[PDB]
């Protein structure tokens, strides 16, 4: 069964496909698996409460008696033929669930640091496939591999001190001089032969073999079927985490960086990955600000310690003199005013940095939308200047029209 | 237990649970049980010649071998892999095999049928 | 079945008594009943999130697939023969669960404004009864009623214009002059007779009848059995919320204030009540501060609005000049330092009020305990003075030894 | 695709795995059953 969630959204167990007992068995393994692998991913003002909440089967999904509720952890996971995918709530609409997939991967393209191509994703737009995050990241792995295997096969050179019936390469002399004449019929050479089954090819044969076994599309089954035939002579391996560390990216296999990072993102039971929606917006806004703020340079994660260090998500300073704090919040900001938890942190970030502070918030049809300019000016009775900026999201499309509107509102703010 | 069809249905209830969690080419053969004469000989065959194969085919995976023996959820008893009490740094199951003997071993082999 | 929780504590469904399906049916009615009756009780920095969390069957109890987890809402409820009681986590021990009951009711005595007696609770100490919050608040209702019915029965005066065969009271003259001589054989009087079945006695007959039906002790069954015999002539009523409003407390039934408020607390399906553990500590500390702060008068809930008003739990000012903010937090305060959410609010409360700020926290064997004096002095790089005060709890006993230690630490703070 | 346990070259085993997986098995046929299994490939 395929189940899909948006951030802070619920599904009924009666309407859902499959079995009632089957889905709740899949989740308790996933929330437990998120507990052991929680510390690998960074957060930003998450209020995670690592001791109590995550180990109570509330790590990724809150499984309840009457419904199934998603926390603010975005991504996907495939467990026990119950494929779960959690999209952001910002891309929620009012092919009907194919626009938020390419919106989320493009927000996973710019924020998280991936180097995927837009024409890789635009190939899938309109082919009426079943929307699934695991079916597209296997495709993004398989297409970027088959576009990097079609040119060259990555045959890397190792040297072997082999006793050959012929003579290839440099003849070892200290091993041939001390050769008895009863065994003179084989040369003892040290040939730098190119092997096809290197460590990077043992991984990509194993990463395809664990992908074709767990794929469900009709496009990925054809593409991984051609990749497995190209890797036919390679002896297979069992994938571990030691194999993904033992290879290093030099200049002769640098073009295999794009399929390998996606092969490390999906393989290392469980499959997939999860990230916090607060930090992914904190990373995504950081791409927008430094591009859109020419007058003043901006650094993310600068920290100033009170008295326990409370650090802003981003601060922009021209040289050192202007202190314009920019704290990225994923909150909906209901009733056109910041909440108690938000404005209390905005007060501290301005005071310990005469410092204006701007809060960027999400804006679409689903999320709360303010007017086009800088919506809310606030003073906290200390000559402060709190500006509520809102970035519109044309990221569901491929054109960046809202970046010009975000620059025009920031130019009036700067 | 006066069952003439016992060792036939022992490998059949193992192999049809082997071929659905692994390949068909990873099954347990029938040359190991062709020399059983007493229960102590079957105790040696099941612990030094068959269960080493199941630990070899299922490495770092203690749940699927617990379903091949259809003893899932049952630990710390007459179980061929008892659960270790310890959890680990992040939390692993990490079972350990248990050498049974006597009628207790047959009481653990009867429920594989 | 009797199930008991502490605040933020979990129970396993396998170890629990009764049936697995029976308890989860009882909770989904209780969390739904808490949704419709949520707005009657006040909060203080609760982060309730009224729209999403409470209606998702997470109002009082978080019912999960593998366990049952309590939120920070303290009290009790009896639903479908599954009696739930949630005690505070501060009274958790390391007759074994009879000390935290009398600790919680005494904290419900001083904070919430009840006027129960200590010798009412000390009668039950050591009688090896089954610990239950519903069995003691029925007892506190039944003993305070039977101690106020044994003296006087509350026979209140109503006047009736009744045609009586005898002559009692004032004879109505305009109704007797116009009486035809074929019906002269009955006087027409207006007698101020005392009736035993007044409205306050119809309630107490109905409040006992709905208590003896749902009591489980052997002491309350004897006490309510004597109360129901004393109210034998009263015609019963169906209890509503209109009946508890239609009576008013004058001087002639003022001694029935103590059983009636407890009869309104338990009766109005569901039974019992719940309150937030944050506000109940915010109310309980307010009793301690005004008693312990002679030099400066202290007012609770004073508000100052930034820019959305962030108000302290308590502020003490001598006249108007010293601003010593005292914000009560129920947090455990791990690692001897305040958290991000706590210290961010402490910074705002001091700045909008040169103002020192003191945070009181709970301290027992279960909760985190600091040293005896003022434990943590902090400065937030603006010449601030954040003092972490801790009140020890001898409230499990009947003697107030820790109030002298709280006064000595406050005298060094003042 | 929508046939099992009959005159099919790959019949489903009647015991699914732990995570809901299914494993099929090649099935030998003979006589007019095999010809009837070839006459529905066309």
């Amino acid at each position: 069964t395929t189940i899909t969630l948006y951030e802070h959204d619920e599904k009924r167990y009666r309407d859902i496909a499959g079995d009632k007992k089957a889905i709740q068995d899949a989740l308790i393994k996933l929330n437990k698996q998120f507990k052991k692998d929680f510390k690998k991913l960074d957060r930003s003002e998450d209020n995670s409460d690592t001791e109590d909440t995550i180990d109570e089967s509330k790590g990724v999904v809150e499984v309840y008696a009457n419904k199934i509720k998603a926390r603010h952890y975005v991504g996907f996971a495939a467990v026990d033929n119950v494929f779960l995918q959690i999209l952001p709530k910002v891309f929620k609409p009012k092919e009907d669930t194919w626009e938020p997939i390419l919106a989320f991967i493009r927000m996973l393209d710019m924020a998280y640091g991936l180097k995927i191509k837009d024409h890789d994703l635009a190939y899938l737009q309109g082919r009426n496939l079943r929307p699934n995050l695991y079916e597209v990241f296997i495709y993004l792995f398989a297409k970027s591999l088959w576009s990097e295997v079609q040119r060259g096969y990555h045959r890397e050179y190792v040297e072997v001190h082999r006793e050959e019936k012929f003579l290839r390469g440099k003849l070892l002399m200290s091993r041939q001089i001390r050769k008895l004449p009863h065994q003179l019929n084989t040369f003892s050479v040290e040939v730098h032969e190119l092997i096809e089954d290197n460590l990077l090819n043992r991984i990509f044969y194993a990463s395809v073999r664990e992908a074709l076994r767990r794929t469900t599309w009709g496009l990925n089954r054809k593409l991984l079927g051609e990749l497995m035939l190209a890797f036919d002579g390679i002896t297979p391996i069992h994938l571990r985490t030691e194999h993904f560390e033992r290879v290093h990216f030099t200049r002769l296999n640098e073009r295999f960086r794009r399929p390998f990072e996606l092969a490390k993102l999906l393989f290392m039971e469980v499959s997939g990955f999860f990230v916090d929606m607060n930090k992914l917006f904190e990373r995504f806004i950081e791409r927008v600000l430094v591009r859109n703020l020419p007058p003043e340079y901006k650094l993310f994660y600068q920290e100033s310690y009170p008295f326990s260090s409370q650090k802003p998500d981003y601060v922009v300073r021209k040289g050192n003199t202007p202190v314009v704090v920019l704290d990225a919040k994923y909150r909906e900001l209901k009733e056109r005013i910041p909440s108690s938890d938000m404005l209390r942190q905005l007060y501290v970030y301005s005071r310990i940095w005469p410092a204006v502070i701007v809060i960027p918030s999400s804006s679409t049809y689903n999320q709360g939308l303010p007017d086009k300019p800088l919506e809310f000016e606030f003073f906290d009775e200390r000559k402060l200047f709190i500006v509520a900026y809102n970035m519109d999201y044309v990221k569901t499309g491929a054109i960046f029209k809202a970046d010009k509107n975000f620059r025009r509102s920031l130019n009036n703010i700067i | 237990g006066n069952d003439n069809y016992f060792l036939k249905t022992l490998l059949e209830k193992i192999n049809v649970r082997i071929t659905v969690v692994k390949d068909r080419d990873h099954r347990i053969g029938h040359s190991y049980f062709l020399n059983v004469e007493t229960v102590e000989d079957l105790h040696h065959v099941w612990y030094y010649e068959v269960l080493p194969l199941l630990m070899e085919y299922f490495y770092n995976d203690w749940e699927t071998i617990k379903w091949v023996l259809n003893e899932k959820g049952k630990e710390h008893g007459n179980v061929f892999f008892e659960k270790l009490r310890l959890t680990g740094p992040n939390g692993e199951e990490a079972y350990q095999l248990k050498v049974l003997e006597g009628d207790a071993f047959i009481g653990a082999l009867k429920r594989i049928i």
